[PDB]
């Protein structure tokens, strides 16, 4: 198990740093640290925890191969803090910020110190885990990783200030075991058996192995997301639109799963996962082309059996040299280019003659087909349900309980590879695992067998039990205002040249890009349920960039314009989104509501695309616009003083829409006497009559009388 | 064969249908186009052989006041050194005036160009009108709502496509398409949508286009080939599998309404190095009569 | 062989018309694009179909002229009647004397045990507005022709004494209809001793 201790000792290379903050170099206090513990004892660990630095460094022990991956991965004030990373972020437009964590976190960009105390405190919790909980194995070297993500995510892993402290220890610890172990099975793959001869003795051999194409940098995206989720009928839609997403993000998750135990790899190898899309750092070995060919063949095949056109999944990689990760010869972001185009192409010319010819051999016609998704080749039991519709139907009752997801031989939902998907608790977990063996556990948010999955799962009806039997239903039930659902799409903008050409090429390095990429899926799979706490709003999906909600319509604007300021407090004002806002009734077609927002969202996303649109194309606002000019400066001193009419003044503002619509001046002089007959304060009246007047501020009062009307409604 | 372009003006709106009756498409693909000319040409007893072996026509594409629009080739193309987001622009784009149709296989429309052209589409609005039906009240019984996915044209905006053929078939298509005008098109034809003009005319504008010889081939119309051709021209192709689907529209198909089979066609915009002949396709499952399901390919040769 | 009518027309609004469908208290349907009042062909077809069964009393004759979707008997819809749109003279007309195309009504509702008056407010067609509409009859049987337009003819005396759309018990939606043609488009079919109203 050489390759198991390599992974152990390249994931703990570093921990010694956390013991000298604690108050020789880090890597006698690392071995100091991990003589400690028995399990760990192992030669190979100790070796590369001890042994990763050229000054420091049996002719094949991995402590070559550890101390190569860190100088790959990584490119002294002790107390310095972690920065943020969007602090380097579109720098050259933008500005340079010093944005920093305090000891999920936000930076705040004040001047901080890690005090000496919060390490010690650290470190204890480290000696308790690693006796208590921990334990080295095969099977073991996932709840390391789970538990060096739970701790290490926001200790810096360098405290150099020469240079930027973005990266923390935790993704500089991944990346160094990603590219440990695809160094190891490279040398293996070349029968290398002596390591410092080909990585160590002269320098040469350093550089030349810098030369080297040594990596494998793998997209893979998953197409006809949008139609599965969305595009659906039926009046119980709304109860399995949650169950369809948590079902592809699942079938992504375990996509990728299959794909690295196919290599002997761990999930530190999983660069990125979210959205339908997942990069991954693979060895350049020829096993791993024919591992990855003979997975794209099986798994076209499987879509192809399960959900012919419905679904795919295209997989393209390019191989890569350490230069390449440690954008020496600055070609860091021409490589993700070309596996993004690569990708594409996979994705233009996606099934072979066979597949089209078998698509097009039917024998009988659709006859009976399933209420929901209209589909027909499948066979339809009775109430019209297909099987993955019902199976998706049973996964829901469960997914609002159980917190656990469970891919074994018996299940709900299929899954490739002979599998389904089931939702279930620990004790239902464990039977599972116990009766068949090769049987996955998922955990949804659990803090550290089971590979932990963060996910929005926000549902506020789950949260009451009479509001849980009627799911999203229940969001129209209120006493006052409209009775109506409103459908929020928010969406990162330029996030793709975000990550080719906002990093300065000075920073450009897998270990940047791997900490950016999880911060951004650390903000939407765990913050927005944060952001939306006590709001009528269930989440459809979060992740990637993307964000899809559906709730009350005002408590929907609301948490809109809250998920913009807490998203311009994580980003430090580097990254915006646009959004679009639909107002529906309750029984209007999902599918329809999905593709009006996303119309407005397209909508917002043009010019300067950091818009949202509001129920319509002619409401496209600025976000600030939205906030202060639209409901902080309008709506609401014409709400306070109407509130004090007897009849909230539903008929006056009425007749306010009726002659704002109108463009004639006459027609303003009517507005004018409407308002002297109103009976109300006279400033208001005034602003009123200026805000018509003016152009840019008249679709803004539009909006605010519309806004209120909704609000005072039955 | 002589190319002619046939406009459609439209009055009412129309409820162009992919998979609900809440869906409000804007265009529909060949397919939809010949199934109507076929009923039509059975309305009016008409031999079916003309249409059946030598009328090869493209999808319904938009046109405005200003330019005629074409389907968006399906070509790879290279932005700029660092705009990775700008290439979204190239995929949001679905049709492209038929003046600046070169430009982009050249390579010389930017994102910003795209974007520009995606935003100068000014077909027309789409729109759910909701209805009811009262018939149960009169049984004791509720009204139930249901919705109708329309979409209305701008005064000078339409639907144009082109016409190959014989003479014989470019006049029996003219008597077809002046019934058509009147049958209607799309989904609630006899509930007040899919009435249409429709003038019929030569082509100089497309002509030049059409006479044009390229490396490449572009797709006009939702077509496949036979298994013989499929064989090889499918290399180096860069295409779009759409799913046709729907129930069989016809009194004397069978006794209730029930659905044809299921079938796969390339997209229009698709790319391919070989030209292949498509044909029409039966998706008749052991009906009275044939439902056919026309996949032939209307070609537009072009440089890449 | 197969033939096709057009009936072209006006309805005039006799009395205000509301067919349900920016903020507005129960607005009428209105056109996407120019934002201005519509029949829809759904609307008069379903009133047709409704006053005819009413007469005639589904029939077999309702099958011939709005088309069925029975299990066997599977019967084509030989009318077809588009949405009446917005006249353009009716248009002009609105514009001289600033009058809007629509108005809004106002009523009560006073409580049987209270006597408390509940306000509501509906949009209604202005009444000196017309709507041009156009009507396509398939002659599918060439005998059939003169008893569907006198089902026809029945039909209209029903509708031009009935409502359109809304509350019509209560004064809304009555309408009269002036046939400005009757020309066979399609067809060989001789259509000038045909007539409707
Ligand atoms: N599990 C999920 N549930 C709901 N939405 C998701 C989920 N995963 C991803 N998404 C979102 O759904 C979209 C995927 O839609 P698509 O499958 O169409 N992928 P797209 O890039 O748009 O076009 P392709 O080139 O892949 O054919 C993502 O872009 C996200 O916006
Ligand atoms: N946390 C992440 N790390 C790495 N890649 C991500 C992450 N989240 C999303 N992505 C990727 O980010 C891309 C977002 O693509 P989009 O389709 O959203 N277009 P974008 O580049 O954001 O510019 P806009 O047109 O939206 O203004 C996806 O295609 C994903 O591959
Ligand atoms: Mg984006
Ligand atoms: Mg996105």
């Amino acid at each position: 198990n050489k390759k198991l201790e390599l992974m152990y000792g390249s994931l703990l290379h570093d921990i010694g740093k956390i013991v000298y903050r604690s108050n020789g170099t880090h890597s006698k206090i690392g071995s100091q640290f991990l003589n400690k513990f028995k399990p760990f004892q192992l030669s190979g660990i100790v070796d590369s925890v001890s042994y990763h630095h050229y000054k420091e460094l049996l002719d094949d022990s991995v402590a070559y191969i550890t101390y190569i991956a860190d100088n790959i991965a990584s490119g002294f004030d002790k107390r310095a803090p972690l920065a943020s990373i969007f602090n380097v972020v579109n720098s050259e437009t933008k500005g340079l910020a010093n944005y920093t964590y305090s000891f999920y976190r936000y930076p705040t960009d004040a001047k901080k110190e890690y005090t000496s105390s919060q390490y010690a405190a650290l470190v204890n919790k480290m000696t308790d885990d690693l006796s208590n909980k921990l334990k080295v194995g095969p099977d073991s070297f996932s709840s390391l990783l789970q538990w060096t993500e739970s701790l290490w995510s926001y200790i810096p892993s360098s405290t150099d200030t020469n240079q930027v402290m973005d990266v923390s220890l935790y993704d500089h610890s991944k990346i160094t075991c990603a590219i440990a172990s695809c160094i190891y099975d490279y040398l293996t793959e070349m029968n290398c058996v002596n390591y410092r001869k080909e990585l160590f003795s002269p320098y040469e051999k350093t550089k030349q192995f810098y030369q080297e194409d040594v990596f494998l940098l793998v997209s893979l995206d998953m197409s006809g997301i949008q139609d599965f989720i969305y595009n659906i009928s039926g009046s119980k839609a709304l109860k399995s639109l949650r169950s369809r997403s948590f079902y592809l993000e699942t079938m992504l998750e375990s996509l990728v799963d299959d794909l690295l135990s196919d290599l002997e790899l761990s999930r530190a190898n999983l660069l990125y996962t979210g959205g339908g899309h997942a990069y991954l750092l693979l060895p350049n070995t020829e096993r791993a082309r024919d591992v990855l060919a003979s997975f794209e063949g099986e798994m076209k095949e499987w879509f192809i059996k399960i959900f012919k056109t419905d679904l795919s999944v295209a997989i393209a990689y390019k191989a890569c040299t350490g230069e390449d990760l440690m954008n020496s010869n600055g070609t860091y972001s021409d490589l993700w280019q070309t596996v993004s185009r690569k990708l594409s192409d996979k994705k233009a010319h996606k099934y072979s003659l066979n597949e089209i010819k078998l698509f097009n051999s039917t024998i009988h016609a659709g006859t009976q087909e399933c209420k929901e998704c209209l589909r027909s080749d499948i066979d339809i039991s009775e109430d019209s349900l297909c099987k993955i519709c019902e199976g998706i139907i049973a996964i829901s009752n469960d997914l609002r309980d159980y917190s656990f997801f469970v891919v074994s031989p018996e299940g709900k939902v299929p899954l490739p590879r002979n599998r389904y998907l089931s939702v279930e608790n620990q004790d239902g977990a464990e039977r599972k695992i116990k009766m068949n063996k090769e049987t996955r556990i998922y955990s949804k948010n659990q803090p550290f067998l089971v590979t932990n999955l963060w996910m929005c799962d926000y549902d506020f009806s789950t949260l009451n039990p009479e509001t849980k039997k009627q799911g999203i239903a229940s969001y129209v039930n209120r006493e006052v205002g409209i009775p109506r659902l409103g459908v929020l799409r928010a969406d990162i903008d330029n996030l793709g040249t975000t990550f080719i050409k906002g990093i300065p090429e000075q920073y450009r390095s897998i270990s940047r890009t791997a900490t950016l990429s999880r911060q951004l899926s650390m903000f939407f799979k765990f913050e927005l349920s944060n952001i939306l706490k006590g709001a009528r709003i269930s989440v459809i999906y979060s992740g990637g960039d993307d964000l899809f909600l559906i709730g009350a319509w005002d408590d929907v604007i609301s948490k809109a314009l809250v998920l913009r300021k807490a998203f311009t407090r994580f980003s430090a004002g580097k990254l915006t989104f646009s959004a679009g806002i639909g107002m529906y009734p309750v029984k209007y077609p999902i599918s329809k509501m999905a593709s009006e927002t996303g119309v407005l969202e397209d909508l917002a996303k043009r010019g300067e695309k950091n818009q949202v649109a509001l129920w319509n194309d002619s409401k496209v606002f600025g976000w600030s616009q939205l906030e202060e000019q639209i409901l902080k400066e309008k709506m609401i001193p014409l709400q306070e003083a109407l509130t004090n009419s007897q009849e909230h003044g539903k008929s006056f503002l009425y007749k306010m829409l009726e002659l704002l619509r109108n463009e004639d001046q006459i027609n303003i002089a009517r507005l004018a006497y409407l308002l002297a007959r109103s009976s109300l304060s006279e400033e208001l009246t005034q602003s009123i009559f200026a805000w018509s007047q003016n152009k840019q501020q008249k679709v803004e009062l539009i909006t605010a009388i519309e806004y209120l009307v909704y609000q005072i409604r039955e | 064969l002589v190319v002619k372009l046939v406009k459609l003006t439209f009055k009412s709106p129309v409820h162009f249908g992919m998979k609900r009756l809440s869906d409000s498409n804007h265009t529909i693909a060949a397919d939809t186009l010949f199934s109507a000319l076929i009923i039509e040409a059975l309305q009016q007893q008409l031999e079916l052989s003309h249409l059946l072996n030598n009328l090869v026509i493209t999808d319904l594409f938009p046109y405005n006041k200003t330019s005629y629009f074409l389907p968006k080739p399906l070509i790879r193309i290279e932005g700029k050194k660092g705009d990775e987001s700008g290439y979204k622009a190239f995929k949001k784009l679905t049709y492209i005036p038929v003046e600046n149709y070169s430009e982009y296989l050249r390579g010389e429309i930017d994102s910003l160009e795209a974007s520009k052209i995606a935003e100068s589409l000014n077909l027309g609005k789409a729109s759910l009108s909701t209805k009811v039906s009262l018939q149960a009240v009169d049984h004791n019984g509720e009204s139930e709502p249901y919705s109708v996915g329309n979409f209305t044209f701008y005064p000078e905006s339409g639907l144009y496509f082109l016409a190959k053929g014989n003479a014989d078939t470019i006049g029996q298509l003219e008597i077809l398409m002046h019934a058509l005008q009147y049958s209607g098109i799309g989904g609630k034809r006899s509930a007040g949508y899919g009435q249409f003009r429709c003038t019929i005319e030569d082509s100089g504008k497309f002509d030049s286009l059409l006479s044009q010889t390229g490396n490449i081939a572009i797709l006009l119309s939702s077509a496949m080939a036979s298994d013989e051709e499929l064989v090889d021209c499918l290399e180096d192709a860069r295409y779009l599998l759409k799913k046709r689907t729907g129930f069989v529209q016809s009194k004397t198909y069978a006794d209730q309404l029930v659905k044809k089979k299921d079938f796969y066609a390339f997209s229009a915009g698709s790319t391919f190095y070989q030209k292949f002949n498509g044909k029409i396709f039966d998706v008749s499952d052991n009906g009275r009569h044939s439902v056919y399901r026309y996949a032939k390919a209307f070609w537009l040769e072009g440089k890449i | 062989m197969y033939s096709k009518i057009r009936i072209v027309g006006k309805i005039d609004v006799l009395t205000g018309l509301h067919i349900g469908g920016g903020a507005i208290a129960s607005p009428v349907v209105r056109d996407p694009y120019s934002r201005l009042p519509i029949i829809p062909g759904s609307s008069i077809k379903g009133k047709m179909r409704s006053l005819l069964a009413k007469h005639i009393g589904d029939a077999p004759e309702i099958l011939r002229l709005f088309g069925s979707s029975q299990k066997g008997a599977i019967q084509s819809s030989r009318l077809q009647i588009s949405d009446a749109f917005f006249s353009k003279a009716s248009q002009e007309e609105f514009d001289k004397k600033d009058l809007a195309y629509t108005e809004t009504k106002f009523e009560n509702t006073i409580s049987r045990l209270t006597a408390v008056a509940n306000p509501r407010q509906i949009e209604r067609v202005t009444r000196g507005a017309s709507f041009d509409f156009h009507i396509i009859y398939n002659v599918e049987n060439i005998n059939e022709v003169m008893a569907d337009f006198e089902n026809i003819k029945t039909a209209i005396h029903l509708l031009e004494n009935d409502y359109l759309g809304g509350g019509g018990t209560r004064g809304n939606g009555r309408i009269r209809f002036v046939i400005d043609s009757i020309d066979t488009v399609v067809g060989d079919f001789d259509s000038s001793n045909l007539s409707i109203k």
